[PDB]
């Protein structure tokens, strides 16, 4: 028993209207649910027995058969439903799930605020120097940050991470630490972080001098 | 004040076993079917079988019957999971779901992430993101949690009062194979001299929580 | 009729 989820993934804008649909392989009746992941990992089942909808899960989410093709649909898309979609079915054995759907929302272009840290001294003594450059609540994921050590550009010696869409304003945010040893950023002294994003109509340029 | 609360994350060596556990609260766990699934790091949800605490008939997927043994103590009102000849094909995150009479009662657990590695654990290095940043009104600041292994790590701030704002990176992957994140968050600069944030970071691989004031400069 | 849920009980 193969239940074939389909799409993979989904793009779509708010007050959308969007529904996710699992192939039942073999046939599994009334028996299947419908789970939704949040980004946090938490799991909650929003539809039971096909179309039945579970205790608090808001009047938008609904479920139906139409051979052997289960959907789960949304009226109207909200900020609050990024997640990950899986379907189970609970009829024979083993119990399977859908390969689910990545929900992704359509929002619109959003500038980031750019943040830059200097390393702790707490650190410092440690020996090594941790400078992070935070850009904050930005729309669509991609940018491109770039390190300067009195005006030289850097390279290999930084990694940057993403946050998944925000519940709220389904915006992103981006940390791109530069590490160095307690000797290179005693060296030096300029230190800047260079933001360049869709919503910028000229590249930011955040900074601090030692 | 029913929910079903499970063992927290831990790490262990390869080839050997552990025995995940999940109690619930609120009602005796025998009035419901107990299930286990797993998932493997950026991949789907995976049934491994359940639980009829009653008798402890139990009932599994193919593949993990020959590594999973799922039991249940009626009296400490606990599911336990219980796997065998561990791989690193066994690190994931195991969730216990409640499959309860009324099938509108049924809820599951926040998961038990599992690392199997060949190394030791190691709780990391929180130190603090100044704020000093302007930006009309708002200020930015946090905390780096360095250098600690396996996965994962909590951070809360002014003990879960403060999460507007709040934006928690994933761990990103170092050159030492330790991992490292930072947790960030935005307030209005005019509360900087008077409220007190601090970032509360948790590793339960190796039993460490670390509370780091952050300060203005 | 499930397969999830308890019958019984």
């Amino acid at each position: 028993l193969v239940m074939t989820q389909t799409p993979s993934s989904l793009s779509a804008s708010l007050g959308e209207r969007v529904s996710l649909t699992c192939r039942a392989s073999q046939d599994i009746g009334n028996n299947l649910n419908w789970i939704q992941q949040k980004p946090d990992g938490t799991i909650k089942r929003l539809i039971y027995a096909t179309s039945s909808l579970d205790s608090g899960v808001p009047k938008r989410f609904s479920g139906s058969r139409s051979g052997s093709d289960y959907s789960l649909t949304i009226s109207s898309l909200e900020s609050e439903d990024f997640a990950d979609y899986y379907c189970l079915q609970h009829d024979t054995f083993p119990l399977t799930f859908g390969g689910g759907t990545k929900l992704e929302i359509k929002r619109t272009v959003a500038a980031p605020s750019v943040f830059i840290f200097p390393p702790s001294d707490e650190q410092l003594k440690s020996g090594t120097a941790s400078v992070v450059c935070l850009l904050n609540n930005f729309y669509p994921r991609e940018a491109k940050v770039q390190w300067k050590v009195d005006n030289a550009l850097q390279s290999g010696n930084s990694q940057e991470s993403v946050t998944e869409q925000d519940s709220k304003d389904s915006t992103y945010s981006l940390s791109s630490t530069l590490t160095l040893s307690k000797a290179d950023y005693e060296k030096h002294k300029v230190y800047a972080c260079e933001v360049t994003h869709q919503g910028l109509s000229s590249p930011v340029t955040k900074s601090f001098n030692r | 004040v029913q929910l079903l609360e499970q063992s927290g994350a831990e790490l262990v060596k390869p080839g050997a076993s552990v025995k995940l556990s999940c109690t619930a609260s609120g009602f005796n766990i025998e009035d419901s079917y107990i299930h286990w699934v797993k998932q493997r790091p950026e991949q789907g949800l995976e049934w491994i079988g359940r639980i009829d605490p009653e008798d402890g008939e139990t009932k599994y997927a193919p593949k993990f019957q020959g590594k999973a043994t799922i039991t249940a103590d009626t009296s400490s009102n606990t599911a336990y999971l219980h796997l065998r000849r561990l791989t690193s094909e066994d690190t994931a995150i195991y969730y216990c779901g409640r499959g309860a009479y009324y099938i509108k009662e049924d809820f599951w657990g926040q998961g038990t992430t599992l690392t199997v590695s060949s190394a030791s654990t190691k709780g990391p290095s929180v130190f603090p993101l100044a704020p000093s940043s302007k930006a009309g009104g708002t200020a930015a600041l946090g905390c780096l949690v360095k250098d600690y292994f396996p996965e994962p790590v909590t951070v809360s701030w002014n003990s879960g009062a403060l999460t507007s704002g709040v934006h928690t990176f994933p761990a990103v992957l170092q050159s030492s194979g330790l991992y490292s994140l930072s947790s960030v968050v935005t307030v209005p600069s005019s509360s900087l001299g008077t409220q007190t944030y601090i970032c509360n970071v948790n590793h339960k691989p190796s039993n460490t929580k670390v509370d780091k004031k952050v300060e203005p400069a | 009729h499930g397969q999830w849920n308890k019958p019984s009980k």
